[PDB]
């Protein structure tokens, strides 16, 4: 089966759940704790229209500390995963201020898909009240479609790993566009 | 293989900690580790970079080159920075200078990002501390009205004063502040406390606050801790903290306890300098003696008379100065004594 | 002079000022009345870099009942101009769903510049009470330009007529354009 | 040459007024202006069209071309119009239909928005008078929790009701409602005081009201404006009406007066045909006559019957009945005479 192979490289501010969205499509277990991402790399298999692709997926460190390592993953992807958290208005302010020269810095013309993660987090109670004590509300799909235009994104899609909500739809849109 | 990987990651900028995880993975995965850092060694070179910035460019053109050499010095093994060297460092404030000489700060805004990479890092920071014009011009920086710049530049300069190594840092820092500030008809902390106004970014207020307590922390001398904190509050830091005291922050709440404290601590033990004076100096024969070899011919003179002939104001005959005098005393001790003691008004 | 000459038509809601802009470039009077335009077009001349560029500028209604009369104008269009004005969110709103669809379907491939009117009115304290009124207030410069990057114009320049601010850069970006 | 420009003129679907500056321009430009329509006569034809809904299309490809009829419809010569024709309709409706035995709404919104573009004109309200579905079809497109397809449905109801050339419209109207109410388990005005809920936006609360204004205006007879009044406001009409009279907005204003109005002059109207009865049916020799030709065997008597079975339901022998009936008479004149008469609660 000398089947399709693209490279998807994922990125975005620590702890907007970048791994366990990686981790929920394929074993299928949301892990409790949280361990922070130096450098790893899965493997996944996914439907597109008639077709079994591989997908080599490649999971980055968000901390600032590992700049000078995140290179190391960049050099030949054909299609990124752009993160932040829907309960993190800070950690979409970074998507053009950090992110986004990152990326068109080390894979020029190389499509991205901008994803809102935990987006459960949206109709949290708890959340919310946290939020408010800052001056701040959740993240606004409206607002999260918008940043995509703005860094001209191949598109934007919204999902939770903890419900597993629109999660298939984002890896479907990514081997979508390294094609 | 693993003499490679340990090269890497000293290339890296990563502590002890940091470097755990990584020591922890098979020498497979360190196998591949050691062949991508070998490859990636997505841009210019140093010296390609140090010549855009010497052709002088201008607007869109410079912000684009300086983006892009932000995101290297940012990325790249900390040995790319080496190349970029003193030499870099040097044509990059050459560009800032000329710059403040239109007084986009767009431009100004992206050279301080850059520097900040840059001094994230032990060979950074020795290079920018040996330049004539780094400090200044960090300090230059800090406009209010261009709040963000102002925060990475006060970040930049919090990091520097708190610096062992080279003696007094706080101090050259505090001196770059002075000069400025005779450069201009201007008081030296007047840019902190307008950062600290309301309606300022929380963001702002936080590291105004910071930079305030990073050069007063690492101070050895209980005399320059008093002096400095009675300047601001004599300009009316108590006043303008007071607001914040409100603003359910992480990061704020810990400056003003940092600052809080350092009042506490500092004044209580001024009280005690007194408690020894009082011991010592028990009488006009050893007060007379003082003045004579401490204050007489020096700078601090007329300041001294200025204040005895303040003192000495009420007639002689007053049939009640003793009581006038307990009571002028209890003033100047809290002038002198109570760490919010040189505000305008208790 | 065998100079190049580039068509300019200008579109937007009845009475955002698409043509008082167009007045102030070539005449250089304000209008204190408001005449409705069916159907007008005037040439002017703008510099760029070097060149004397004519320029043809079609003027169009912007008033609903006109709108069997409009493509009567779209032809050969080199770049639109495409209009809302500042003190009015609404005509703002028309942007995605009347005026856009009308001109991708028109003129497929011609550039859009997206262009804020009376600028001069943002800060108005009439204007600002009445928008209050309604439950509105005038449009942010970030909410035209994200609409400039949504519909994909080749920008976004806002101005005002009255004050003559930001029109010659509208003009230029426009000839700029065409090209 | 000016033939052409009459042609052209009345393919623009233009009134008298409307056409007015058109007319005043030099015949230079006249000239020019039909050289562009002649030319212009930028997608498919009619047939196209018809062919790609004909298909079966579904997703976003039937949005695709749905969006591109609706430009077509919307800014084409009136004679493309009519070359789409009855067949387009038919095909139009057909899939409105089909969509609801799905039961995106983003595909029955267009429908709707072409419907609005074809019946825009002379030809198309004519066409759609004609069609077996087409006001069944719109009314079933009133949905409050898809507001704008609501309130682009419930205008297009309003002009409908107020057309003259064909008698009683608002009752065909009317007649629709009915109809989906009987088919649901539901009130037929209920989906208009839900669009009057607050919270909903002031665009679909004006509409609303509007239908409502629209469906009682143009009636002839007082005994249907005083009726459907009467039903709306026996559902609570009065209360929902109490908090949209506050709102600072020029058309909810014009309907609250045209609503409030009319209440006034069909009730100050319906007391004065009391003041004829009162003359002509003096006695219950009147009375007794008019029921037994007027209510007796029609579907008027059971509801009739059970009326004067309440108003007997005091004994005979109690003492004070005359009393009694003083009052129930206020209350009887109340619901039949005061505007807001049905109200569970005044
Ligand atoms: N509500 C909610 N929480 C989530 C979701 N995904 C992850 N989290 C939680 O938020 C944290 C994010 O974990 P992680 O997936 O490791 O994020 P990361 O971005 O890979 N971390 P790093 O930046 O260090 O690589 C964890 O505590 C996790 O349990 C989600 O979809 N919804
Ligand atoms: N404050 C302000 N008012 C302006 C400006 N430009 C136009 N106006 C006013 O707003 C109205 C708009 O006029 P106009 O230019 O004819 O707009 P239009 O869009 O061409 N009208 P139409 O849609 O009917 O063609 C006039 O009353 C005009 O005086 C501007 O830049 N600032
Ligand atoms: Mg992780
Ligand atoms: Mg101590
Ligand atoms: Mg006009
Ligand atoms: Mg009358």
């Amino acid at each position: 089966m000398a089947a399709i192979r693209k490279k998807l490289v994922i990125v975005g501010d620590g702890a907007c759940g970048k791994t366990c969205l990686l981790i929920v499509n394929s074993k299928d277990q949301f892990p409790e704790v949280y361990v922070p991402t130096v450098f790893e790399n899965y493997i996944a298999d996914i439907e597109v229209d008639g077709k079994q692709v591989e997908l080599a997926l490649w999971d980055t460190a968000g901390q600032e500390d590992y700049d000078r390592l995140r290179p190391l993953s960049y050099p030949d992807t054909d299609v990124i995963l752009m993160c932040f958290s829907i309960d993190s208005p800070d950690s979409l302010e970074n998507i053009p201020e950090k992110w986004t020269p990152e990326v068109k810095h080390f894979c020029p013309n190389v499509p991205i898909i901008l994803v809102g993660n935990k987006k459960d987090l949206r109709q949290d109670e708890h959340t919310r009240r946290e939020l408010a004590k800052m001056k701040q509300e959740p993240v606004r799909s409206e607002e999260g479609r918008d940043m995509a235009n703005r860094i001209s994104a191949f598109g934007y899609l919204e999902c939770s790993a903890k419900t597993k909500e629109g999660v298939r739809e984002v890896f479907e849109m990514a081997t979508r566009a390294g094609l | 293989v693993l003499v490679l990987f340990e090269q890497m990651l000293v290339d890296m900028n990563l502590n002890e900690e940091k470097q755990q995880p990584l020591r922890e993975k098979d020498i497979v995965i360190k196998r591949e580790m050691v062949s991508q850092y070998l490859h990636t060694s997505s841009s210019r070179s140093a010296m390609m970079y140090i010549q855009e910035l010497r052709s002088g460019l201008r607007d869109m053109h410079l912000l684009s080159c300086l983006e892009s050499l932000r995101v290297s010095l940012n990325n790249n093994p900390v040995s790319w920075v080496q190349t970029f060297g003193a030499e870099g460092l040097a044509s990059l404030l050459d560009i800032l200078k000329r710059l403040h000489d239109e007084k986009d700060s767009r431009n100004q805004h992206e050279i301080i990002r850059c520097l900040k990479a840059f001094m994230n890092n032990k060979f950074g920071i020795k290079t920018m501390l040996e330049t004539e014009e780094g400090i200044l011009l960090l300090v230059r920086a800090m406009d209010p009205a261009v709040p963000n710049m102002m925060i990475d530049a006060a970040k930049l300069l919090s990091a520097l004063c708190i610096l062992p190594q080279p003696e007094d840092m706080n101090e050259r820092v505090l001196e770059a502040m002075t000069e400025r500030a005779e450069m201009d008809e201007v008081e030296r902390f007047q840019p902190l406390l307008d950062g600290l106004k309301s309606g300022t970014s929380i963001a702002l207020k936080v590291g105004c606050l910071q930079l305030i307590n990073a050069l007063i922390t690492p101070a050895e001398e209980l005399d320059f801790r008093v002096h400095i904190r009675s300047e601001l509050m004599r300009l009316g830091l108590h006043q303008v903290l007071q607001e914040l005291r409100e603003i359910e922050n992480e990061d704020m709440k810990v400056q003003l306890c940092v600052f809080d404290e350092q009042g506490d601590e500092d004044f209580f033990d001024l009280k005690g300098r007194l408690d020894d004076i009082r011991m010592e100096m028990d009488d006009f024969g050893e007060v007379f003696q003082i003045i004579l070899n401490t204050v007489k011919d020096s700078k601090a003179e007329p300041h001294f008379l200025s204040i005895l002939q303040h003192l000495l104001l009420v007639r002689n005959d007053y049939e009640a100065r003793p009581q006038y005098y307990k009571l002028i005393e209890e003033c100047v001790s809290q002038i002198v004594l109570h760490k919010n003691g040189t505000d305008p008004d208790f």
